[PDB]
C-alpha cells in the first residue's frame, strides 16, 4: 500500500526499464541507485508524507523498498 | 539499537557515553547551544597549507570532548598508541567508557571504499571480542549505523596501515568518562547549567582570529553567525554558471569539485545542527521548560537548511543556492528567538 | 625585463617594492633565509570544522619574506583594509616609503584570462605610478605573467572593492613601509650574512612542531629530515594513480582525484620557490666572495628538476611519474644537506 507507492516511486529511478524491483531488492548497497535517486526519494517523502530528519537517513531505513515503506509508516505515526 | 549522528565521531561518542549512563545527544550536545561561522583565508605570508579560501558553519561550540570531560569528571584523550599496546588499551579503556579507534575508509568493508583512503580517516568503537575471537565494531555515522565484525589481525592492520596518508597509526580517543554515583545523580543539573552557559556564550557573540600555516582562521559566534555565513557564501555564486558548462579545464573542474565539497561539508554541519537542536529540545522537555519557548522548532528550521544544502551540492544552480540562503536566514531567526525565550526561564 | 618576478606572485611583488628602497629581495632576504620544512594538516582534537582533508606540502620560505624584510629594513609589512575613499591616498602614502601589495580577484586582472572564477586564492599586484593617460600601472610579480599592466582608476577601485568578495580582498593592502634609514642601508649585506648563518643553524637544528587549529592539527618538520618525511608521507597518495587511470568516475572519485592532483600542484609551486630561493642563496654567497671556498654544488638545479617532475605528475598521475618525483626530491634533499654543511663551514 505504502509499499505499492514506494515501488511506483522507485521504478523510474532504476538503471533500466526491466530492472527487477521487489520489496527486498537492495537499492544503495548494490549501487543500483545513487544519492541523486536518494534526493528524489527524500523530496517525494517531504511532499507526500512526513519530512525526515537526518536521524532517519540510514542504509537500514533506505536500502530496500520494504525498509522505505516501513520508514514512512513509522514516521507518519 | 546502535546510536548515531551526522558526524561519525559524535555517533561513536554517543555509544560510549550510553555505557556509563550519559545521554550524549541530550545532556552534552543538546546542553551546548552554539552557532559559529568559520573562515580560512589569506593572512600573513607564508601560509603553505592555505590551498583555498574556505567557509563553514559549526553548531558544536567547545565540542563534546570538552563538555563530556568536565560533566563526567573524566578525560577524553588523544593518543598515538604503539602497536604493542593497542589491544591492551582497548581492553583497559572499556572499564571506564571506551575508545574511538581511527582507520582508513578502505579498511571498513561496509563503506564500499576499497580504492580510496577517503579525504579524512574514519573512526569506529571497538565493542568487545565475540565468542569466535572477532572484534565487534560500532559504526556511529547515521548512513552506515550498526555493528560490524572484524578479525583481530584485520583490526591491527587497520590501526597501523602502510602507507598511512591520514596518520591513523594507533590513533585513539580514550574516553575514561564513568561518573561517580553522586555525579550520575546530578547529570541533568549539570546539563541545565551547561545549557544556560552556552546560551549566554551565544548571546555574547564573541569573534576571533588566529594566523596559522594553513591560513588566517576567523570565527564569529552568536545571532549574526548565520547572517555573516550567508553573506560570505554569496561569494561562491560563480559555481552555478561554471558547473553548467560541459567542457571544463582541469583547473575549472577543480574549482567546481572544491566548491561542491564546500557545500557538502557545510551540509553535514547543517545536519549536525538539526541533530544538536533536536537534542536541546529533548533536554528542555525533560527539564520541564518546554512551556517558556512555546512551540518554536529550531530543529525543524535547521532540518530545512540541511535539505536545502543537500539539494544544492547535488545540483549546483542559482535556485538551489538562493533556497539555501533563505533556509539559513529562517534558521537564524528561529534560533535567536528560541535562545532568548529559553534563557529567560534559566 | 623592467619588472622583477618570482614563482609566487607576492614574492615577485615584494621584490619590486624592495628594489625601490635599495634591497635585493631574492639575494639579501629570500637568499639569506635557508629553509626546508614538511607541513601536514591532519585530524587532531575534535571539533575541527575547517578540516576538510588531510593535506601535505613543502616550504622553503621558512619565517617568510614579510618577517625578514621588516626586521632587516627596520620597517613594517602590515596588512589592513581601507575604505574606498582612502585607497588612492593610501597607495601614494605607501609609495613614499616603499609600496603596496594590493589584493584583487584573479577575474579583475584581464591578463590572467580568469573571468569565470575568482580562483582558489586572491591575487596581489603592485601599484607603480600612473601612465600618461592616468591609468594606474600594476606590476604583476608572477613570472608566468611578468610585466606592468594599465588599469583605469575607475577599474582599480572596482577591483579593490568586489561584490561579492569570497576572498575578503575588499580594500585590502599589504603596506611595505620598508625604506631603511641611511645607517641601516649600509648594514644590509652584514645583516644578510648574519641571517644566512642563522637560517642554516635553524635548518641543522631540525626542530619539529605541532599545533591544533579549527582547520586541523598542523604538523611541521624542519631540516635534513624534511624531504625524506615528505616523500614517506606522499606515498599515501599512491592510490590516485589507479583511480585517475579508471574511465568512469563517480562525483566522489572525481573529487578525490581533483583534490589529490591539486595537492601535487601546490607542492610543485613550492618546488619552484625552493629553486628560486636556492638560486638567491647562490647569488648571496657569490657576492660575499664565498663561492670558491663553498664549491660548485647546485641545489637550485636539483629543486628545478624536482619542479619539472611535479609538473609531469600533475599532467599524468601515474606510478612512474610519482616515483620520479620522489627520486628528484631525494636528490634535492642530498644536495641541500651537502651544500648547507659546506656553506656554514665558510661563514
Amino acid at each position: 500500500s505504502l509499499l505499492v507507492d514506494v515501488l511506483e516511486l522507485l521504478r523510474p529511478l532504476l538503471p533500466s526499464a526491466d530492472t527487477e524491483l521487489t520489496p527486498d531488492t537492495e537499492l544503495f548497497s548494490s549501487q543500483l541507485l545513487d544519492s541523486l535517486a536518494l534526493e528524489e526519494i527524500q523530496a517525494a517523502i517531504e511532499s507526500r508524507w512526513v519530512p525526515l530528519p537526518p536521524e532517519e537517513l540510514t542504509l537500514a531505513n533506505f536500502n530496500t523498498p520494504a525498509a522505505i515503506a516501513e520508514t514512512i509508516a513509522r514516521t507518519s505515526t | 539499537q546502535t546510536l548515531h549522528a551526522p558526524h561519525s565521531e559524535v555517533g561513536c561518542a554517543a555509544n560510549v557515553a550510553r555505557r556509563v549512563g550519559v545521554d550524549l545527544a541530550r545532556q552534552v550536545i543538546g546542553a551546548h547551544w552554539a552557532s559559529r561561522m568559520l573562515v580560512r583565508e589569506v593572512g600573513t605570508f607564508p601560509q603553505p597549507l592555505l590551498d583555498r579560501t574556505q567557509v563553514t558553519f559549526s553548531a558544536q561550540g567547545e565540542g563534546w570532548p570538552a563538555l563530556l570531560a568536565r560533566m563526567t569528571g573524566g578525560e577524553v584523550t588523544s593518543r598515538h598508541v604503539p602497536r604493542e599496546e593497542l589491544l591492551s588499551t582497548l581492553h583497559a579503556d572499556r572499564a571506564e567508557g571506551g575508545t574511538l579507534l581511527f582507520m582508513e575508509d578502505r579498511a571498513c568493508p561496509w563503506l564500499d571504499s576499497a580504492h580510496s583512503p577517503g579525504m579524512l580517516p574514519h573512526v569506529v568503537v571497538p565493542d568487545g571480542v565475540a565468542p569466535d575471537g572477532s572484534w565487534q565494531l560500532i559504526e556511529g555515522h547515521s548512513w552506515w549505523r550498526g555493528r560490524y565484525a572484524m578479525s583481530e589481525q584485520d583490526l591491527l592492520a587497520a590501526s597501523y596501515p602502510d602507507p598511512d596518508p591520514h596518520h591513523v597509526a594507533g590513533r585513539v580517543l580514550s574516553l575514561r568518562i564513568r561518573p561517580s554515583a553522586e555525579r550520575a545523580a546530578q547529570l541533568d543539573t549539570l546539563a541545565r547549567q551547561e545549557l544556560a552557559a552556552g546560551l549566554r556564550t551565544y548571546l555574547a557573540a564573541e569573534c576571533g582570529e588566529t594566523e596559522t600555516p594553513a591560513g588566517r582562521i576567523v570565527w564569529a559566534n552568536g545571532p549574526q553567525s548565520v547572517p555573516l555565513l550567508v553573506e560570505r557564501l554569496r561569494g561562491w555564486d560563480y559555481l552555478c554558471p561554471l558547473a553548467a558548462r560541459n567542457d571544463l579545464s582541469t583547473e575549472h573542474a577543480r574549482d567546481v569539485a572544491l566548491g561542491r565539497y564546500l557545500f557538502l561539508a557545510l551540509t553535514d554541519e547543517l545536519a549536525f545542527a538539526a541533530y544538536a537542536r533536536a537534542g536541546t529540545l529533548r533536554l528542555v522537555e525533560g527539564l520541564g521548560l518546554a512551556g517558556a519557548v512555546g512551540g518554536l522548532r529550531p530543529d525543524e528550521a535547521w532540518r530545512l537548511a540541511w535539505r536545502s544544502g543537500q539539494k544544492l551540492y547535488r545540483r549546483l544552480d542559482r535556485q538551489n543556492l538562493s533556497a539555501l540562503f533563505s533556509a539559513l536566514e529562517k534558521a537564524a531567526e528561529v534560533d535567536v528567538e528560541y535562545a532568548r525565550r529559553l534563557l529567560k526561564e534559566l
